[PDB]
């Protein structure tokens, strides 16, 4: 028997063994997340530890089949994914040091506290304490105190750990034959050996930068309009030509500009579409909300939810003393077990979240027939892109009128359309320079292009130049402001939020064209379009079995990430912004700072 | 008026593992086949050659009842000309099969919280099964070229895998009890008529 035939048999044993071991761990994890007890924490760890130990053993055994002697690509994909050394290419000592470093950075982030001056007992955590300030406060000094204290007390603790974390991560990556840890992260987009669909790791840098250039005009005008509105609210704190102060952006980092809507809303006398009152007026409950979401996917030709979904999910807060982790999550436990965990309230937000979360379930169900290791999104940005387009359609006035929640006597006027697009842009567009700039900095640090004694100097140079945001207090190299965001101190790649954002409008535009939608893209509802559902399903069932370039082409007809649908979605706002900014300065000088 | 002992087959406490499928020879009795096909308790009742509709007007020399447990997605493999782990390694029907295949969901009996591992199936085998063949061997499967020495290790796998039957699995992964009725016709007494 050949090496390939041995690998097929080896993967055969792995799939059947992993399926049950993963199920045991998912089940234990579920019981803790819905019913928080000490016994459930231990059972979650024991099942989780066995699964991790199983993966470590099977990874070593997989490495004894060299990829060079395998021609069947679907075998090579599974073999390669299992074979990845990860941290296990380092010595046990280095591996142990790195794991200690990761846990300490995580613990500092989630337990880091800040106490107000003159009361060392009045202390706030990031969640909910500091986040409440950064999302709701209009007072300049309170916001500045929260922004600086978080970075000066918690960020400074992370600085030495992050320096050592980079060194060990780079050693791990170079031992795995990558250029550095950033090149390792970019490997999620790599495709080899499929003519016409290949994609190199370095090509991601070029494609992110190329598409970001086309985003700059829309962002510049979004930045200029926001700066003008804030300058009306804070005339003594904002320069008409300068960057936006970093603590005046709606959250701790300015990752999203969502919470600037109240001070920037174009037409403040036209109210939002808030369909919550109609839901309560009709006595909707959680089961109705998820039944409606199920009805939505069925209308495009996707299957209804399984019986186990309704029996085993937790669609409401359990309440009295059984405590649960209420963050909305879609669970693929394996063995045909699909569940949603969500503490649903009767609100429009949770109504849209259910469609989003059920979108994940539809994705999970569609690639269930794939081999275990290929049961995932085509790349790191696919799954979240699938979830986002579901809430795009479900939120439109057209869809809310067809399910009886929005009055037929509500008609769209262009002022509510500008209000909605501006609110969307604050979240969706505002995060794109933030996400690209943050990942560029980490890429350059891992690459070795930023020396340690210039980490924060470069971090704020790039914030000013690329994001148009300026720090309100000078920060020397004892700070580690990037690590003050969860994803950096918890070792998660970040470009996924950039690529997913472009993917979702590529998906939505393609699906809406299949749905024969007439009018602006942002008013599209793919409901009742089996043609759209079929086009999406053709990619969903692929899982990870095909190159992500091919999976994308199944939906949109193109092999690569494309920014044009994103600009098509926001075009009505773009023309309105350009007219608004006619007597404003557009762009920013980087040398102005609030500390003069 | 000797009634064929179908109750012992269908209403058994525990079914056999499919790799070790159970065979019950039925002889010298009266079988009321119409009770089964017109009971509406089974999810699969498909006959090949013979007709379920009132063909208890026939006589057969011997009737065999094969029973075992498989997951729902594998019930499709209990049919002539099918491939897959069950059809190739555990239980194989002939191309010219004359008989009926009966299956029902047994999640209420064969699933358990934490997992029921009583039922096994054969995952590896050097070759495919002849029709109506049974392999209950436990020889360690040699996937490579180095001898296994009777223990599992590199490229050496114990050939039988366990279903993990949990009540919360999807329908495709839930246990199903299967009964396969063979109708044999030899130039012989024809002892099972069953009006
Ligand atoms: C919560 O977990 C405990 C064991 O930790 C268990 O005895 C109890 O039945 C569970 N309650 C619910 C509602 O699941
Ligand atoms: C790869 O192997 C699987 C199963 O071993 C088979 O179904 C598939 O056709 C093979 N692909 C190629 C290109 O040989
Ligand atoms: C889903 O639809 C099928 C029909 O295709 C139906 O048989 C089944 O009962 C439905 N299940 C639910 C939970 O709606
Ligand atoms: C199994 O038991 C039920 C209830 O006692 C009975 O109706 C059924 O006929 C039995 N099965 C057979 C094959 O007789
Ligand atoms: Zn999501």
């Amino acid at each position: 028997s050949t090496i390939e035939e041995q690998a097929k048999t080896f993967l055969d044993k792995f799939n059947h063994e992993a399926e049950d071991l993963f199920y045991q761990s998912s089940l234990a994890s579920w019981n803790y997340n819905t019913n928080i007890t000490e016994e459930n924490v231990q059972n979650m760890n024991n099942a989780g530890d066995k699964w991790s130990a199983f993966l470590k053993e099977q990874s070593t055994l997989a490495q004894m089949y060299p990829l060079q002697e395998i021609q069947n690509l679907t075998v090579k994909l599974q073999l390669q994914a299992l074979q990845q050394n990860g941290s296990s290419v380092l010595s046990e000592d280095k591996s142990k040091r790195l794991n200690t470093i990761l846990n300490t950075m995580s613990t500092i982030y989630s337990t880091g506290k800040v106490c107000n001056p003159d009361n060392p007992q009045e202390c706030l955590l990031l969640e909910p304490g500091l986040n409440e300030i950064m999302a709701n406060s209009l007072d300049y000094n309170e916001r500045l105190w929260a922004w600086e204290s978080w970075r000066s007390e918690v960020g400074k603790q992370l600085r030495p750990l992050y320096e050592e974390y980079v060194v060990l991560k780079n050693e791990m990556a170079r031992a795995n034959h990558y250029e550095d840890y950033g090149d390792y992260w970019r490997g999620d987009y790599e495709v080899n050996g499929v003519d016409g669909y290949d994609y190199s790791r370095g090509q991601l840098i070029e494609d992110v930068e190329h598409t970001f250039e086309e985003i700059k005009p829309l962002y510049e005008h979004l930045h200029a309009y926001v700066r003008a509105k804030l300058m009306n609210a804070y005339p003594s704190y904002i320069s008409p030509i300068g960057c936006l102060p970093a603590h005046l952006l709606g959250d701790m980092w300015g990752r999203f500009w969502t919470n600037l809507y109240s001070l920037t809303v174009p037409f403040g006398q036209k109210p939002n579409i808030d369909v919550t009152d109609a839901m309560v007026d009709q006595a909707w409950d959680a089961q109705r909300i998820f039944k409606e979401a199920e009805k939505f996917f069925v209308s495009v030709g996707l299957p209804n939810m399984t019986q186990g979904f309704w029996e085993n999910s937790m669609l409401t807060d359990p309440g009295n003393v059984q405590k649960a982790v209420c963050h909305p999550t879609a669970w693929d436990l394996g063995k045909g077990d699909f569940r949603i965990l969500m503490c649903t309230k009767v609100t429009m937000d949770d109504f849209l979240t259910a469609h989003h979360e059920m979108g994940h379930i539809q994705y999970d169900m569609a690639y269930a027939a794939q081999p275990f290791l290929l049961r995932n999104g085509a790349n790191e940005g696919f799954h979240e892109a699938v979830g986002e387009i579901m809430s795009l359609s479900a939120a439109t006035p057209k869809h809310l009128k067809s399910i009886g929640l929005l009055s037929p006597d509500f008609q769209e006027d262009n002022e509510t359309e500008i209000n909605f697009l501006l609110k969307q842009a604050l979240t969706i567009v505002g995060t794109l320079p933030f996400t690209y700039m943050l990942e560029k900095w980490r890429w350059m640090v891992f690459k070795g292009e930023i020396p340690k004694d210039q980490w924060m100097k470069k971090w704020w140079e790039m914030k000013r130049e690329i994001v148009g945001v300026v720090e309100p207090v000078p920060h020397d190299e004892t700070y580690c402001d990037p690590a003050s965001l969860f994803h950096v101190s918890n070792d998660y790649s970040f470009i996924r939020y950039y690529t997913r954002t472009l993917y979702q409008f590529q998906f939505q535009e393609a699906l809406c064209q299949a749905a024969k939608h007439e009018g602006p893209l942002h008013k599209c509802d793919i409901s009742n379009s089996t043609e759209a559902g079929q086009k999406l399903f053709n990619m969903l069932r692929l899982g990870k079995s095909e190159p992500w370039t091919l999976a994308l082409e199944n939906v949109v007809g193109a092999k690569n990430m494309n920014v044009r649908p994103l600009l098509n979605y926001f075009e009505p706002l773009f023309t309105w912004l350009k007219d608004q900014n006619k007597n404003s300065f557009v762009g920013w000088s980087t040398d102005w700072s609030p500390y003069a | 008026t000797n009634l064929c002992p179908f109750g012992e087959v269908f209403n058994a406490t525990r079914f056999a593992s499919v790799y070790a499928w159970n065979r019950k020879r039925i002889s010298n009795c009266v079988a009321d086949y119409s009770v089964l096909y017109n009971s509406a308790s089974f999810s699969t009742f498909k006959c090949y050659g013979v007709s379920p509709t009132k063909l208890n007007d026939l006589c057969f020399t011997n009737v065999y009842a094969d029973s075992f447990v498989i997951r729902g997605d594998e019930v499709r493999q209990i049919a002539p000309g099918q491939t897959g782990k069950i059809a190739d390694y555990n239980y194989k029907l002939p191309d010219d099969f004359t008989g009926c295949v009966i299956a029902w969901n047994s999640n209420n009996l064969d699933s358990k919280v934490g997992g029921n591992y009583n039922y096994l199936y054969r995952l590896f085998r050097k070759s495919n099964l002849k029709p109506f063949e049974r392999d209950i061997s436990t020889e360690i499967y040699q996937a490579g070229s180095t001898p296994c020495n009777g223990v599992e290790g590199l490229n050496c796998y114990f050939p039988l895998q366990s279903y993990g039957f949990q009540p919360t699995n999807g329908v495709g992964y839930q246990p199903y009890r299967v009964v396969v009725l063979s109708f044999e016709l030899l130039h012989a007494p024809a002892t099972v008529c069953g009006p």
